[PDB]
């Protein structure tokens, strides 16, 4: 259905010597596809997917010079904040950004988005409006004053609306076999017991892409809440994800609970019971 | 802002079958981390990670991954180390999580 | 495609 770009930066001081360490990664929905470490050989933005692989030397170059200035902006940005919050030269401190866009199933554009922060608490973001900032205390208010004078956001605007919704547009083409595929998950109920009178069932939900999936429990067709534990979606490392919710129960009345499992991938949603 | 821990493999485990050990740490703050994964108690050699990434929250997460043959005998764990830790804190791998 | 004025 709907798409998404989303680029993440870090840069982080290292006062004891040298420069920040930057990395930087971009994400089309799930799906990691490019990588740049400021520690890594190469020096180089590099391809994380095969579908981007095919991108000629001119893309590399422009990436490349791209996340090596803002790594540039980020380690002169950290002395700065350094100042803002009267802060000490001793210190590691870090600075987040992301941003990226939404297109829907045709295509258009749907939403932009750029937001960053200094010691992981929100700093200043462009609105949803990509015309006005949001500063979160006075030293981002600081900023936001000199970028409203600079035309900042117009140029956050130009880029969300044009440029990044126009790459989007060709990775989903060009890696559509992979990007346009929903996998399904495969589930299945395990059982273990707890005592010779209860025992815990955990519902699986294993090898699914994208990761949004929701798992409930039912007893007798309604809502279970209690005595349930829902783990936090995770990686399976092949980039596929996995997700288990497990309920504990009197042995012997296992049929009562049925999991209920809502994918993307699957048409109608899933039913599993011991 | 401490890192929540999940150890678990990338397939169902089956005792004497090749498979990958997997930690997943999430919703920590600073990115500097210490994550080793331990076989019997001791640091296993070859041991990968994702590339640094974060939530809406800037909470990091990152995956760390080694090939690993789970069997009947053998313990698997995973280490963390943070600041926001007193001691390092170990997480046991149970198949059947 | 990647893609800012300084702080
Ligand atoms: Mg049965
Ligand atoms: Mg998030
Ligand atoms: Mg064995």
């Amino acid at each position: 259905g709907s798409h998404s770009m989303r680029y993440f930066y870090t840069s982080v001081s290292r006062p004891g010597r040298g420069e920040p360490r930057f990395i930087a990664v971009g994400y089309v929905d799930d799906t990691q596809f490019v990588r740049f470490d400021s520690d890594a050989a190469s020096q180089r933005m590099e391809p994380r997917a095969p579908w981007i692989e095919q991108e000629g030397p001119e893309y590399w170059d422009r990436n490349t010079r791209n996340v090596k200035a803002q790594s540039q902006t980020d380690r002169v940005d950290l002395g700065t904040l350094r100042g803002y919050y009267n802060q000490s030269e001793a210190g590691s401190h870090t600075i987040q950004m992301m941003y990226g866009c939404d297109v829907g199933s045709d295509g258009r554009f749907l939403r932009g988005y750029r937001q960053d922060a200094y010691d992981g608490k929100d700093y200043i973001a462009l609105k949803e409006d990509l015309r006005s900032w949001t500063a979160a205390d006075m030293a981002a208010q600081t900023t936001k004053h000199k970028w409203e004078a600079a035309h900042v956001a117009e140029q956050w605007r130009a880029y969300l609306e044009g440029t990044c919704v126009e790459w989007l547009r060709r990775y989903l083409e060009n890696g559509k076999e992979t990007l346009q595929r929903t996998d399904a998950p495969k589930t299945h109920m395990t059982h273990h017991a707890v005592s010779d009178h209860e025992a815990t069932l955990r519902c699986w939900a294993l090898s699914f892409y994208p990761a949004e999936i929701t798992l409930t429990w039912q007893r007798d067709g309604e809502d279970q809440t209690q005595d349930t534990e829902l783990v936090e979606t995770r990686p399976a490392g092949d980039g596929t994800f996995q997700k288990w919710v497990a309920v504990v129960v009197p042995s012997g009345q296992e049929q009562r609970y049925t999991c209920h499992v809502q994918h993307e991938g699957l048409p109608k949603p899933l039913t599993l019971r011991w | 802002r401490t890192p929540k821990i999940q150890v678990y493999s990338r397939h169902p485990a089956e005792n004497g079958k090749s498979n990958f050990l997997n930690c997943y740490v999430s919703g920590f703050h600073p990115s500097d981390i210490e994550v080793d994964l331990l076989k019997n108690g001791e640091r296993i050699e070859k041991v990968e990670h994702s590339d640094l990434s974060f939530s809406k929250d800037w909470s990091f997460y990152l995956l760390y991954y080694t090939e690993f043959t789970p069997t009947e005998k053998d313990e698997y764990a995973c280490r963390v180390n943070h600041v926001t830790l007193s001691q390092p804190k170990i997480v046991k791998w149970d198949r059947d999580m | 495609d990647a893609t800012a004025l300084v702080r």
